[PDB]
DNA sequence: CGGGAAAATCTCTAGCA
DNA sequence: ACTGCTAGAGATTTTCCCG
DNA sequence: CGGGAAAATCTCTAGCA
DNA sequence: ACTGCTAGAGATTTTCCCG
């Protein structure tokens, strides 16, 4: 409530965003938020082959988190249910294909419709070299294929770490996901609240943005002023 | 008038709407297709 | 350095159960997490609790409300 | 009593009578009853009315096998979550169940699976399997399923979502699949109004969260405390208040009679 | 909400979402995805979380059938005391049934029965004698063994009574008896810490003396109370409370605004 | 408390039971047992032929109260069942027989050692004409015997009112039972006091009757006395 | 006479249930009996009681300890 | 010492009296007749 | 008025199949 | 228009007994 | 500080077979 | 040495909103 000026000071001098502000300077996200304005579920879908059987890989292209299986025939039918699997598993709003037979046979199609699933027709290659790499590193280590498969994807999920972090794709993949489930309960609040007016002092009409316990946060003309909750009035239009 | 949604007999299959006819502690009587059932609440919900 | 640590640290919400009751009693502040406990604090009340028997969330949707 | 009691271990061993019957009739002290009850092995027919706890660690998993239609369904449920994976399965196998659990291992951080006894999880395969992921096998008593209770009422919820779903596919094993995604997504409550999906993510994140910044905290705050002892491990100053570990024991003390090194 | 309402039943008609689910997705209020829900058939998959309460008048007893090491056991009991009567019969038919309940309502006063629907119980000669007895029949819903919890305890206990005293019979009519006789009069507890013998002797008669007792009263207590009405028949004055019956509905009313004559 | 001079008047007067006077005084039954100090479990057996078949017959001599029912064959086995079934419905603490084969057979020995009755060996005969009326009343109402005995029994034990008060067998033997329950419970609580003695003002020991909220009732020297609770102490000897 | 028979009658305990609750409630003392209700007093609050759910007693071994 | 009196598995008859050799929340390990087995404390009583 | 121990009450489970 | 219950085991709270 | 309505919490059940 | 649980329905209590 006090480091408002001191969140637009920074944000003027900086051009940092709303999760640094309420982070360093103790302040409701939607505060945050209306100061700096003053990806997670996309997946790649390619089919591979090897010893000749067919894999059909997904990849979460802001992770790297792989997900794949040896299908039986490279048809519409398998790759429908390969990915109701995968939108049952996480959520995954959009899929890059290549305009294969079976991508875009109306068996997916409908099973995109079902799930919620958008449709568009180069990390798949590179992904499905390093699979490649990890399966022929532990292929005598099964007898079958699918099982030295799934030895791979488990490889690369959780015992290979690279980039800023050193993390792995698993820890990647939950940290995108959790801050993407941060994103959508923000807007869900911001959705909720910006159907309010606020008068207080009585002045004109104001964005409330916060109704805390002590105060209720607004703005109006483009500034933002705290005002005490018995000092104003709070209707929905 | 109510809707009613009910298990009746080793059936786990719910049927319904019928009509609620007589509510009391423990059970109801509804009309299902002028089949006059009686279920305890236990396996019935009233709309 | 440190502080920031530790606010951080107990703004995670933990659901717990004690031994013999089966309701799981509502949020609770982390204070600490090792290998096996948790603890807590309960309406000013420092319990120590099996890793076990709690459920360290964050809740999202209330980090995001304030 | 000598005399009442003897008329009274008499009358038992034939009728068994229970404590206040004995105590009415032989005027005993109820204590003198219940140790005469105590004492016959035909009437121990009853045990505690408890239940006990399932474990809820992040990284735990149930598994177990369910028929639907005359299909196998393998389903297998964070419990600390309530997020479910479910496969229809040619038959309940121990070559299949390890490929499943090889999957969810490569899929989800699995420390632990916890089961019953049926022959396909309890079989040498699922064992390998389990031994390749590094996975602990946790097996129940047998014949209790609520040693399971979780994954069982899973069943119970998986099932009762097929139903409703079960007109929109044409095969069971799509059906499974609607219905994996309609409980891990499309159905909210519990701890948090989330949805099953959310949840694992946030109980995933915070573990890993949780341990960084402890690991980082007690990289910095390095202290001693001595209470009332040894030389304890600070573990938390606060409020008035202090936690220490005293030889790998966790206890609450004030901060009188706790001096901090 | 008119957007987010029709957005909310899309999607309910392929997942069948729960109301939080539609009231966190698509911004609703809580009570407008409950409307949602509730009007979707499928939906509908749940009973209310309660239990009756069976009947405990002093005139009612339950009767039902037991199996024991291949024969028949029919046994009845008194709901108000938990006194039971038991007896082994060659086959479950309705001829054995009616005589065990002609045996019954000569011994106790029987005023109303309540059975399952066996054939045993349904046939049309348990009919004729409990028409001759002036018995009143009960039946329950079908396939609700709650109906009858009592008999359904008695069976519990009595199998755990002639588990204990098997061994002391050589046929399993004898031990019935011994049964019998072990509950209704070698164990004590409940209401009044009785046996079952002596609690069904208190409410038979309690019941009697009860009956006559009051029959004096109303025959010498008699007025009309005026209230707030019509001249009301007083039940019961004292402690500055009223209790009365207009036109057989009974009421209790304070002393104020209430004029006995 | 302040009757029992008045109770023991009343008693010296007219010879008054204990049921009378704690009953009209108000007071606790041990001190009008005190004052006034200062059959039901007996049932006849015997077996009756009728029709070729043998009735099994069993009647309560305070009431009149009857079981009968159609037995097989005269035999020990059949009477030592009847037994157990009737001390299994009823208390039952003597019987008396006819020193008949049956009723002296090893057989019904042992099940009176184990339901705890004594065996002995008028009203019964009497009683068997009666049943036999009513079951030559209702023969035509049933096709078997052993139904038409059930019949009778009934009709005896419920449908037959006689005596001074107007009762039947049925309510006659309950309140008996009721009676004779008292007894016991009175007999109980004062073997569970006649084990304590009181000291009171101190003065000698004194045979305790009751404890109430109150005061402490006593008997000392052949005398009642009320004494306030802290004025005396209660030890058990 | 009369009050001589109403202190009778209000020596009966009463055990009873409300509607939804499983557990039967202590003795109550009787006041008055019809065929249908039983109006009872618990703790100086004067219920009505359907006669399927009361259990009416005396209690000898009250009775007789006073 | 204790005695335990178990119902062990699907068989509905209580057996024992065995010794306690360990006890924990939900379950107890006992010797009965040198087999050593694991009961739910459901399915126990320990005297 | 204070504890200690025993009585009383409360809570909760399996089995009824 | 009908309806879960009962008894034992352990835990927890009340009551009573002597100070 | 007072009610009213809505949110939140609590209590309790079936089915898991 | 391991362990009933989950989600919905209805009832009941809290909280919040404007006075
Ligand atoms: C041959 C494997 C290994 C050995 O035992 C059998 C038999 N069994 C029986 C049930 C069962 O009785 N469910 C009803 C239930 C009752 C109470 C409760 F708390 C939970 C519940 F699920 C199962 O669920 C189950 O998976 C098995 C099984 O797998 N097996
Ligand atoms: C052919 C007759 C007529 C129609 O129905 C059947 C089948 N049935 C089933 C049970 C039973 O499932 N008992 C377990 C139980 C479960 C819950 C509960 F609250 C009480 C309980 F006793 C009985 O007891 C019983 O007598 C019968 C029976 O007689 N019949
Ligand atoms: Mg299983
Ligand atoms: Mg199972
Ligand atoms: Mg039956
Ligand atoms: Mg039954
Ligand atoms: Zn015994
Ligand atoms: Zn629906």
């Amino acid at each position: 409530l006090d480091g408002i000026d001191k969140a637009q000071e920074e944000h003027e001098k900086y051009h940092s965003n709303w999760r640094a502000m309420a982070s360093d300077f103790n302040l409701p996200p939607v505060v945050a938020k209306e100061i700096v304005a003053s990806s997670p579920g996309i997946w790649q879908l390619d089919c591979t082959h090897l010893e000749g059987k067919v894999i059909l890989v997904a990849v979460h292209v802001a992770s790297g988190y792989i997900e794949a299986e040896v299908i039986p025939a490279e048809t519409g039918q398998e790759t429908a249910y390969f990915l109701l699997k995968l939108a049952g598993r996480w959520p995954v709003k959009t899929v890059h294909t290549d305009n294969g037979s079976n991508f875009t046979s109306t068996t997916v199609k409908a099973a995109c419709w079902w799930a919620g699933i958008k449709q568009k027709f180069g990390v798949i290659e590179s992904m499905n070299k390093e699979l490649k790499k990890i399966i022929g590193q532990v292929r005598d280590q099964a007898e079958h294929l699918k099982t030295a498969v799934q030895m791979a994807v488990f490889i690369h999920n959780f015992k290979r770490k690279g980039g800023i972090g050193g993390y792995s794709a698993g820890e990647r993949i939950v940290d995108i996901i959790a801050t993407d489930i941060q994103t959508k309960e923000l807007q869900k609040q911001i959705t909720k609240i910006q159907n309010f007016r606020v008068y207080y002092r009585w002045k004109g009409p104001a964005k409330l943005l916060w109704k805390g316990e002590g105060a209720v946060v607004i703005q109006d003309n483009s500034d933002i002023k705290v005002v005490p909750r018995r000092k104003a009035k709070i209707i929905r239009d | 008038n109510f809707r009613v949604y009910y298990r009746d007999s080793r059936d786990p299959v719910w049927k319904g709407p019928a009509k609620l006819l007589w509510k009391g502690e423990g059970a109801v009587v509804i009309q299902d297709n002028s089949d006059i059932k009686v279920v305890p609440r236990r396996k019935a919900k009233i709309i | 350095e440190l502080q920031k640590q530790i606010t951080k640290i107990q703004n995670f919400r933990v659901y717990y159960r004690d031994s013999r009751d089966p309701v799981w009693k509502g949020p609770a502040k982390l204070l600490w997490k090792g290998e096996g406990a948790v603890v807590i604090q309960d309406n000013s009340d420092i319990k120590v609790v099996p890793r076990r028997k709690a459920k360290i969330i964050r809740d999202y949707g209330k980090q995001m409300a304030g």
